[PDB]
Parts: structure tokens; sequence; C-alpha cells
């Protein structure tokens, strides 16, 4: 009541090394890092594959 | 007389529970389904329950 | 602010005399450091002192 408070639960799923993807869990985030937003050209290279075995689902 | 089972299976909820349960050691790789993991879990020795929870995450 | 807690210390081979232009330029662009220089003397306690944080206001000394 003397403020308000948002707190959101989250699931970690996979971690970025650098400019690529990692699948897999065990893996903490110390507390009072930054929480940001994912953009859509790092949401859609994930999803992807090579262009050999794609099937665009929708 | 000399025979023995190594039994490989990726759904042990439907492998008879009548030979899994003779198998003593394990080689448990990512399970993903929940009612096999259950089945695993229950099946094996007492002192392996509380690290059993690994199979989901293994990779 | 929490989870940096080391302050990088830069050294650069001049003079005494030109460092005071690069304290300046930092300060013009609102960049606090310290020095450890009061004008061509050194003092140790000043360059060894860990910077003051609050974790309220997101403040850091240097």
């Amino acid at each position: 009541k003397d403020e308000d408070i948002f707190i959101l639960t989250v699931q970690p799923v996979g971690i970025f090394k650098g400019e690529e993807f990692f699948q897999g869990n065990s893996m903490l985030p110390s507390p009072t890092e930054p929480v940001f937003l994912v953009e859509d050209d790092i949401l859609n290279k994930i999803f992807s594959n090579e262009k050999t075995k794609i099937f665009h689902l929708g | 007389y000399g025979l023995s089972l190594m039994v490989v299976s990726q759904r042990p909820s439907e492998v008879s529970d009548t030979i899994l349960s003779q198998c003593n050691n394990f080689i448990n790789l990512r399970l993903t389904n929940i009612n096999d993991q259950n089945y695993i879990k229950n099946l094996l020795p007492d002192n392996s329950r509380s690290i059993s929870e690994i199979l989901p995450t293994l990779g | 602010i929490k989870l940096h807690t080391e302050t990088p210390c830069f050294i650069l081979k001049t003079d005494v005399n030109n460092l005071s232009e690069y304290h300046k330029r930092f300060v013009s662009r609102n960049i606090q450091i310290i020095t450890g220089y009061i004008g061509d003397t050194f003092y140790f306690k000043e360059f060894n002192k860990e910077p003051k944080r609050i974790i309220k206001d997101n403040w850091v000394e240097f």
C-alpha cells in the first residue's frame, strides 16, 4: 500500500553467449541484474532453421 | 546361466513392468514424458529419488 | 550499482601537468573521476579510497 510492487515470475529456457543461442537450464542471474524486452530480430533468429528444412507453419 | 539383459527403451510406461523391475542399475538420459519420469522415479532405489529430479534438465 | 563493485584504474604515460586537462575534459562531460593529485603533489589516501555508494538514487562517488 505504501508503494506499488509489480512482480513477474519467469522461467529460464535458454542462454545467449554471443550472436547465437544455447538451450538449457540450471543457470542463475545474480540479483539486481537488468531485465529487458526481446527484440523481434532476436526472436526470429530463433525458430528459424537452414533454408533446406524450413516449413513456414504461420 | 550366463545371460543378462540391458534394456533400452524410450517409453518405460509401455515396456512390461515385470522386466524393468528386474534391472538393478540404470543409465538415465533426458526424459520428457511425465508418465515415464514418474515410473522411472518409482522404480529407482530410494537413495537416488532426490538426485533423480535432473532427468528433464539433462542435455 | 550493486554488481559492478570495482572501479577501473587507467594509467597514462604522460606528465603530471597534462592530467588536469583530462580531468577538466571529464568534468565537462559529467563524469566523476579521482586523480589523486592536488597539483604536482600525490596523496596516497585519496587514490586508494573506495567510493561510497547509495543504492537508492543510483549514486557512486567516482
